[PDB]
RNA sequence: GAGCUAGCCCUGGCCAGGGUGAAGCUGGGGUGAGACCCAGUGGAGGCCCGAACCGGUGGGGGAUGCAAACCCCUCGGAUGA
RNA sequence: GAAUGCCGGCAUGAGUAACGAUAAAGAGGGUGAGAAUCCCUCUCGCCGUAAGCCCAAGGGUUCCUACGCAAUGGUCGUCAGCGUAGGGUUAGGCGGGACCUAAGGUGAAGCCGAAAGGCGUAGCCGAAGGGCAGCCGGUUAAUAUUCCGGCCCUUCCCGCAGGUGCGAUGGGGGGACGCUCUAGGCUAGGGGGACCGGAGCCAUGGACGAGCCCGGCCAGAAGCGCAGGGUGGGAGGUAGGCAAAUCCGCCUCCCAACAAGCUCUGCGUGGUGGGGAAGCCCGGGUGACAACCCCCCGAAGCCAGGGAGCCAAGAAAAGCCUCUAAGCACAACCUGCGGGAACCCGUACCGCAAACCGACACAGGUGGGCGGGUGCAAGAGCACUCAGGCGCGCGGGAGAACCCUCGCCAAGGAACUCUGCAAGUUGGCCCCGUAACUUCGGGAGAAGGGGUGCUCCCUGGGGUGAUGAGCCCCGGGGAGCCGCAGUGAACAGGCUCUGGCGACUGUUUACCAAAAACACAGCUCUCUGCGAACUCGUAAGAGGAGGUAUAGGGAGCGACGCUUGCCCGGUGCCGGAAGGUCAAGGGGAGGGGUGCAAGCCCCGAACCGAAGCCCCGGUGAACGGCGGCCGUAACUAUAACGGUCCUAAGGUAGCGAAAUUCCUUGUCGGGUAAGUUCCGACCUGCACGAAAAGCGUAACGACCGGAGCGCUGUCUCGGCGAGGGACCCGGUGAAAUUGAACUGGCCGUGAAGAUGCGGCCUACCCGUGGCAGGACGAAAAGACCCCGUGGAGCUUUACUGCAGCC
RNA sequence: CGAUGUCGGCUCGUCGCAUCCUGGGGCUGAAGAAGGUCCCAAGGGUUGGGCUGUUCGCCCAUUAAAGCGGCACGCGAGCUG
RNA sequence: UGGGAGAGGGUGGUGGAAUUCCCGGAGUAGCGGUGAAAUGCGCAGAUACCGGGAGGAACGCCGAUGGCGAAGGCAGCCACCUGGUCCACCCGUGACGCUGAGGCGCGAAAGCGUGGGGAGCAAACCGGAUUAGAUACCCGGGUAGUCCACGCCCUAAACG
RNA sequence: CCGAGGGUAGGGCCCGUGACUGGGGCGAAGUCGUAACAAGGUAGCUGUACCGGAAGGUGCGGCUGGAU
């Protein structure tokens, strides 16, 4: 049957991308908790 | 003149459709319509707040002239009548001398190829416009400014019309559609005539699909849902309303009057509806 | 977090084939004029049968499964909410 | 040493289940250390509206080639979507961008909010919508509308020529639109040919034939032809299209009109360039100077912005054309021609799947296009087949029980069972014929029946063409032939009678309920006069609605028919400028603290003083409620009638043992041999009843009752047969569970149901196929139940707050 | 209560005897035949239907008879639901 | 052909009297109602009086023992459209007539459907009386309906 | 071929019968009231409509076959 991922690439970079999360203070804490836990990518990779 | 059906299909045996009679052109003039944007009854925030709207069909907005004193002592000509999903009301697509082109509500018993004009000489005949001082004490009228230049408000619905029953001081005194008597200041332009297609209260929807086409989606009782939705939710069983019957949101909904107290407009009101 | 699901908005797409035969129109009959009757034409409809498509009625199988909802037979809708 | 402890390791179950669709395999030859599993050939089977082909998404080198096989592959492996290396994706025209705008997002102006932030016109962003110039063939191991070949085309720059009042983000036109049905003419595609081209073939009894088999085109600029779309021309006035306007709109006049002309597409032709089969020989070569022609069928595609009808009334903006404004008319723009210029990103491969989503090479899920032929009435249905693609990554045997899926069955025919659950029957088409009832549509495919193949003869009408022949479509009559059987295979209703419920088509508990539930047209009450009510929001702002009482919100009821009675004392709502009560505040009689005193400071009675409540009324399709005892008629029984108590008023019509009836299988009648169910009645209705509607109702229903006919393996009552498993052999090889075990019956005992204690009995050691009585067998720290001064959802005239409203 | 699945049915039995039948008896208000009652006896037997989920029961047609109870109201790692 | 009388019919208009309700004024202790009363209304200011407004229905006097129509039935006034009828003249046609089973149309009230309207009146219904009772007669309320438009129903002591 | 008739299926009319139910006629001395006949004590009758144990009552319009 139909699962719950179905991969779509600009809904991808549109939802959780580089982007949107620095229009929004929620969006910017996350980067920023991100950037302070080292993490290797602070976005989800989409291919665009 | 509601047009019936022959019963061969279960909801064409009550399935009435306007005559469509008094229509004479069937598109309209592409210079006075604009698109219509649909909303669903959200808001913008996206949120519901009319119940059970959207999936109507696609509409153009049709742009009516509600003012009329923009074109003083200008006649026109009745070049079409036309059919209008915004409204109930037929509309009347006017030729101006001037070449201007406009749509106006059609009164009842407006004809193609007449004249009408506005302005506060107009003679006193069916499709003019004239400030209400002006329009004798008696005259069926309607598209009623409600305040001097903000446009025609009371008296647009098919059929529809108000009585003027007097004169006090700037004021004249009209019998709304609703049978209120109220004071409207009597330089509010009004038209001659009462609104036309007064035969569209008795079309008969026949079916279900026929509300869907309208934009009205089916509409589910409050006795129908659960305690979290609504007063009237829950129970074993079929169950009474059990407490004085309330809206969703909880106020009583079988009498409680909602105009607001100290509204400024209550001196202008006469004498509140009827029936 | 509405890439699942629910509603709505914008813009596109899809619905083999067969059946029934509304109004209207035409002619004929009818009458003072009519209503109306008959025949032809016409092609309406949350109309009928049935694939695609959308479903999920009954039974059987499966039950450390092919599958954390599947399979077979049967069955509902299929121009419409 | 225990925590159903934590992490890791290793056991048991066990060489056990399983190895993932029952479309299917056999052999020969090769390679290699090794071959059911790789390569090649022949035979066989499966898909063929796909299990074939082309897009899009998503994936991201999986593509091609060489060299490999430790691991991955459910076995094997020499093979591979695997390991290593090298190679491979070529564009002005295809798609996206340097173009447009849609929802929506964003947002100079502006508005709002403790902060963060929320809005918001224009503008900007935003596409699978608008718009815009490339077709056919060849070539690579691997790309091609991209390279090459042929023939075409677009924009930008500059120049020459000719023409023109040139010029815009501004004005206008246009772009520009729905649903169903549909005409003419075409093309795609297909069928046939006694005609044209072709390697060959004559078998096994016959045929050297008007025999068999194979093929008989594709693209093309200008010009021309056919078929269509778009489109009036002139003049005068002009105050409207937020400046101007010769444009557009409006009025008038003349002319033109089912045309024509101008214009634009489609199709045909067309210089020219391509392609080209079987067979045979080794992807190639030959065939081949290949031929490339005629007839028929024919789109849902094209001409197209076509026509008609209908109501529910069907985007925007740019490109483009026209108008003018500043400006400039040495310019600039239009037309023709020439030379130059033309960027960025994608392009491999998989793509109904072993490369995407499902942890797996997973029987599931995934949008668009093409989808051939024959027959079956049609068709994308069904059977077989083309092109093309596959045999589903364990096999070999055996022919037990038992299971699954399947076939048949003597006599009987629902006796089965909660239930005809299941499975039979019926089954397409043509013709005959068809009941109660009905809202006149229907019920209806009612029911029930007859026909159905093949051959010869005669004959009717239509399409193409020519009116004819040929091809093709729909038939009508007569005479025959064969079989058990002619929709001869496959696909394809069992029917009727009568109740309950819901009018109906629809909707629902994704994943145990599809229903009588929800919705529904329709009915009623109620609110709302517009900056509406109401809803979301702190607000600004939105929705309502660019609507205006024939409208919008809320509530109940639920097509339709006939109807919907009595009670306003309680609660709700509505009305009521009196009266009562009532907060802050006003007022300040009269007190009090302090100071020498002026004064400062504090308490404070009457009185005035809102909504709300009290009080007075109204109101039921507002919340709701609609009695008890006793007596009475000339047989009896029973009470039309009376008495009395109580209430705000005492349940009317209609219905009733009901989806409601406890006693209950009430009683009677029907149906049956027999009927706790069913249907019809009766009425002492435990405990119906009138919009939480009452009683009916044609049609409708995968709803739930009851009966009958048809037919059956449901059953008496089982038997046989098929295949996939089970079983045996080779390969790979799990699981929950498990204190340890050397783990028998009885009668007792024991925490009350003992392999484990007592007494007796019985019993050589160890497995394999089977069955499920026990191991209070496994699984899941019982969902029931209680308990905890545990939790959570819900309610209200529980308490206390808060939003909101007054 | 860190789970002993709970009615009825179906299938499969097995046991007790306070015996429904069949066999053997005594008494009888036992003429015969047919009964009644009690004693011994568990070897075998104890039907098919209509109604209801039913156990039970009532009814139809038979019969030698249409027995009553236990086995976790015997039996869901055997089935039904 | 020339004339006449008439509430004959249909449409559109329109006038005044009265009732009811609303607003303003003035005024106070009852009004109403009956056989008599009570319910009811009234100091929250009624009745009675004056001015204003809204709305529906019916047309006083003329009016008669009258007129018109086939009947049902028709009454303020105006205009339009339309039927019947009588008289005079003695002009035209030349028996073209009478009746009439079926058919068709009209048809008071009440009632029905779909809209609208609603002052007064008033089935049902509620209350006050009366009465043995009083599901009546009398009194206070009051919903259909009475009115309009269209479509039905087709009855009557539709009688002379 | 036709064909008596037999079988299958579905219709039409008539008769008989049926739990129960509807009203009707009739029957020496039942119960309730008193609607009509006199102005019958509310003149009666009437078509229709609604209501009520019953006769009846009331609304709307009509008749005199009504009295004074
Ligand atoms: C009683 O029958 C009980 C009900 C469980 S489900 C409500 N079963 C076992 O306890
Ligand atoms: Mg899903
Ligand atoms: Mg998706
Ligand atoms: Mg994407
Ligand atoms: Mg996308
Ligand atoms: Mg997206
Ligand atoms: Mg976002
Ligand atoms: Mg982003
Ligand atoms: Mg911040
Ligand atoms: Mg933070
Ligand atoms: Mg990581
Ligand atoms: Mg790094
Ligand atoms: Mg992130
Ligand atoms: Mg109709
Ligand atoms: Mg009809
Ligand atoms: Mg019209
Ligand atoms: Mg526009
Ligand atoms: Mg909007
Ligand atoms: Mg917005
Ligand atoms: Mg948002
Ligand atoms: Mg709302
Ligand atoms: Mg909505
Ligand atoms: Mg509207
Ligand atoms: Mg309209
Ligand atoms: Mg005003
Ligand atoms: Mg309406
Ligand atoms: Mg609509
Ligand atoms: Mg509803
Ligand atoms: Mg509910
Ligand atoms: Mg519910
Ligand atoms: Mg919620
Ligand atoms: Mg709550
Ligand atoms: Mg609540
Ligand atoms: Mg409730
Ligand atoms: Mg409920
Ligand atoms: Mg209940
Ligand atoms: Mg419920
Ligand atoms: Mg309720
Ligand atoms: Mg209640
Ligand atoms: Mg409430
Ligand atoms: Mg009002
Ligand atoms: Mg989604
Ligand atoms: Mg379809
Ligand atoms: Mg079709
Ligand atoms: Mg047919
Ligand atoms: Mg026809
Ligand atoms: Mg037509
Ligand atoms: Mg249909
Ligand atoms: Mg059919
Ligand atoms: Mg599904
Ligand atoms: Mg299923
Ligand atoms: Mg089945
Ligand atoms: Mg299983
Ligand atoms: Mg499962
Ligand atoms: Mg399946
Ligand atoms: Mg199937
Ligand atoms: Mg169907
Ligand atoms: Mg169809
Ligand atoms: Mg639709
Ligand atoms: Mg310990
Ligand atoms: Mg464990
Ligand atoms: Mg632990
Ligand atoms: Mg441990
Ligand atoms: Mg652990
Ligand atoms: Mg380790
Ligand atoms: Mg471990
Ligand atoms: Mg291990
Ligand atoms: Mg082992
Ligand atoms: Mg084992
Ligand atoms: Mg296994
Ligand atoms: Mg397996
Ligand atoms: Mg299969
Ligand atoms: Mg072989
Ligand atoms: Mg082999
Ligand atoms: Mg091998
Ligand atoms: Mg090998
Ligand atoms: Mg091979
Ligand atoms: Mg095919
Ligand atoms: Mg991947
Ligand atoms: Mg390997
Ligand atoms: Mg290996
Ligand atoms: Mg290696
Ligand atoms: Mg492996
Ligand atoms: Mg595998
Ligand atoms: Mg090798
Ligand atoms: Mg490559
Ligand atoms: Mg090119
Ligand atoms: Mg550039
Ligand atoms: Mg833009
Ligand atoms: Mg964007
Ligand atoms: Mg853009
Ligand atoms: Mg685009
Ligand atoms: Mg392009
Ligand atoms: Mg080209
Ligand atoms: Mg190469
Ligand atoms: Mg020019
Ligand atoms: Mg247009
Ligand atoms: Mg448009
Ligand atoms: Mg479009
Ligand atoms: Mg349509
Ligand atoms: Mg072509
Ligand atoms: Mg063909
Ligand atoms: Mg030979
Ligand atoms: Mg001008
Ligand atoms: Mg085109
Ligand atoms: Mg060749
Ligand atoms: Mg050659
Ligand atoms: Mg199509
Ligand atoms: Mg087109
Ligand atoms: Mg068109
Ligand atoms: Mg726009
Ligand atoms: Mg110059
Ligand atoms: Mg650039
Ligand atoms: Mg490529
Ligand atoms: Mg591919
Ligand atoms: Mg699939
Ligand atoms: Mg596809
Ligand atoms: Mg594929
Ligand atoms: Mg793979
Ligand atoms: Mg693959
Ligand atoms: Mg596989
Ligand atoms: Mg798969
Ligand atoms: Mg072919
Ligand atoms: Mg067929
Ligand atoms: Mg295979
Ligand atoms: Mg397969
Ligand atoms: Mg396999
Ligand atoms: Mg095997
Ligand atoms: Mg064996
Ligand atoms: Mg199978
Ligand atoms: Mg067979
Ligand atoms: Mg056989
Ligand atoms: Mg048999
Ligand atoms: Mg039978
Ligand atoms: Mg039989
Ligand atoms: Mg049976
Ligand atoms: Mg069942
Ligand atoms: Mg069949
Ligand atoms: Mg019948
Ligand atoms: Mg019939
Ligand atoms: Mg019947
Ligand atoms: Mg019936
Ligand atoms: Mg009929
Ligand atoms: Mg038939
Ligand atoms: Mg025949
Ligand atoms: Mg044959
Ligand atoms: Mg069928
Ligand atoms: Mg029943
Ligand atoms: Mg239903
Ligand atoms: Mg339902
Ligand atoms: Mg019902
Ligand atoms: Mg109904
Ligand atoms: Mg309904
Ligand atoms: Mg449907
Ligand atoms: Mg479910
Ligand atoms: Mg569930
Ligand atoms: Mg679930
Ligand atoms: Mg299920
Ligand atoms: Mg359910
Ligand atoms: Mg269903
Ligand atoms: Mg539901
Ligand atoms: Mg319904
Ligand atoms: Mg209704
Ligand atoms: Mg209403
Ligand atoms: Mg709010
Ligand atoms: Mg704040
Ligand atoms: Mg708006
Ligand atoms: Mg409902
Ligand atoms: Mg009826
Ligand atoms: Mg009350
Ligand atoms: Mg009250
Ligand atoms: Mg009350
Ligand atoms: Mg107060
Ligand atoms: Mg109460
Ligand atoms: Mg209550
Ligand atoms: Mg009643
Ligand atoms: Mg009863
Ligand atoms: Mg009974
Ligand atoms: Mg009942
Ligand atoms: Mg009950
Ligand atoms: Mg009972
Ligand atoms: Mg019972
Ligand atoms: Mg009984
Ligand atoms: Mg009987
Ligand atoms: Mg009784
Ligand atoms: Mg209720
Ligand atoms: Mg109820
Ligand atoms: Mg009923
Ligand atoms: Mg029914
Ligand atoms: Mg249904
Ligand atoms: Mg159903
Ligand atoms: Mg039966
Ligand atoms: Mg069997
Ligand atoms: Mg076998
Ligand atoms: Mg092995
Ligand atoms: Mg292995
Ligand atoms: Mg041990
Ligand atoms: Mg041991
Ligand atoms: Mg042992
Ligand atoms: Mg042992
Ligand atoms: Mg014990
Ligand atoms: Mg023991
Ligand atoms: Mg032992
Ligand atoms: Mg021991
Ligand atoms: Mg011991
Ligand atoms: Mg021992
Ligand atoms: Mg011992
Ligand atoms: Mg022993
Ligand atoms: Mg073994
Ligand atoms: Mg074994
Ligand atoms: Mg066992
Ligand atoms: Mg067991
Ligand atoms: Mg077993
Ligand atoms: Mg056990
Ligand atoms: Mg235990
Ligand atoms: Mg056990
Ligand atoms: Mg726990
Ligand atoms: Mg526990
Ligand atoms: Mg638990
Ligand atoms: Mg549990
Ligand atoms: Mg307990
Ligand atoms: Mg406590
Ligand atoms: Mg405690
Ligand atoms: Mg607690
Ligand atoms: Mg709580
Ligand atoms: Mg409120
Ligand atoms: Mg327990
Ligand atoms: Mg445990
Ligand atoms: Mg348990
Ligand atoms: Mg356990
Ligand atoms: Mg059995
Ligand atoms: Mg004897
Ligand atoms: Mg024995
Ligand atoms: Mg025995
Ligand atoms: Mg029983
Ligand atoms: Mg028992
Ligand atoms: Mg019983
Ligand atoms: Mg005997
Ligand atoms: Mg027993
Ligand atoms: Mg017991
Ligand atoms: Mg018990
Ligand atoms: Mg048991
Ligand atoms: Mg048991
Ligand atoms: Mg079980
Ligand atoms: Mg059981
Ligand atoms: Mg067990
Ligand atoms: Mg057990
Ligand atoms: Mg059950
Ligand atoms: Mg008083
Ligand atoms: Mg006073
Ligand atoms: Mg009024
Ligand atoms: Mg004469
Ligand atoms: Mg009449
Ligand atoms: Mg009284
Ligand atoms: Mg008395
Ligand atoms: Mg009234
Ligand atoms: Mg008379
Ligand atoms: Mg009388
Ligand atoms: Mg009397
Ligand atoms: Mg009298
Ligand atoms: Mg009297
Ligand atoms: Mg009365």
């Amino acid at each position: 049957m139909k699962r719950t991922w179905q991969p779509n690439r600009r809904k991808r970079a549109k939802t959780h991308g580089f982007r949107a999360r620095m229009r929004t203070p929620g969006g910017r804490k996350v980067l920023k908790r991100r950037r302070q836990k080292g993490r290797w990518r602070l976005t989800p990779a989409v291919r665009k | 003149a509601v047009k019936k059906f022959k019963p061969y299909t279960p909801s064409r045996r009550f399935m009435t459709v306007a005559d469509f009679s008094e229509i004479t052109k069937t598109e309209p003039e592409k210079s006075l319509v604009k698109p219509l944007k649909k909303t669903g009854g959200r808001n913008n925030q996206g949120r519901i707040t009319v119940r059970f709207r959207g999936g109507g069909h696609k509409r153009l907005y049709r742009i009516i002239d509600f003012k009329r004193w923009d074109k003083v002592g200008i006649p026109a000509k009745v070049a079409a009548i036309e059919y209008d999903p915004n409204r109930s009301a037929r509309i009347a697509l006017l030729h101006y001398v001037d070449g201007e082109k406009r749509y106006i509500i059609a009164p009842d018993g407006l004809q193609v190829g007449q004249q009408v004009v506005a302005g506060p000489d107009a003679p006193i005949q069916v499709g003019n416009a004239l400030p209400l001082r002006f329009i004798p004490v008696g005259t069926v009228v309607h598209a009623v400014e409600l305040e001097p230049k903000k446009g025609a408000k009371l008296a647009r619905a098919a059929g529809t019309s108000a009585q003027i029953q007097g004169r006090e001081g700037d004021y004249v005194i009209l019998r709304l559609p609703s049978g209120e008597l109220r004071k409207v200041h009597g330089e509010c332009y009004a038209t001659v005539g009462a609104v036309g297609n007064a035969d569209h209260k008795n079309i008969v929807l026949g079916k279900a699909g026929r509300s869907r086409w309208l934009g009205r989606r089916p509409h589910v009782r409050g006795a129908a849902m659960n305690p979290v939705d609504h007063p009237h939710g829950g129970g074993e069983g079929r169950a009474p309303r059990g407490r004085p019957p309330a809206s969703p949101w909880g106020w009583q909904t079988k009498g409680l009057k909602t105009r607001k107290r100290r509204k400024p407009s209550s001196r202008f009101i006469i004498a509140r509806r009827k029936k």
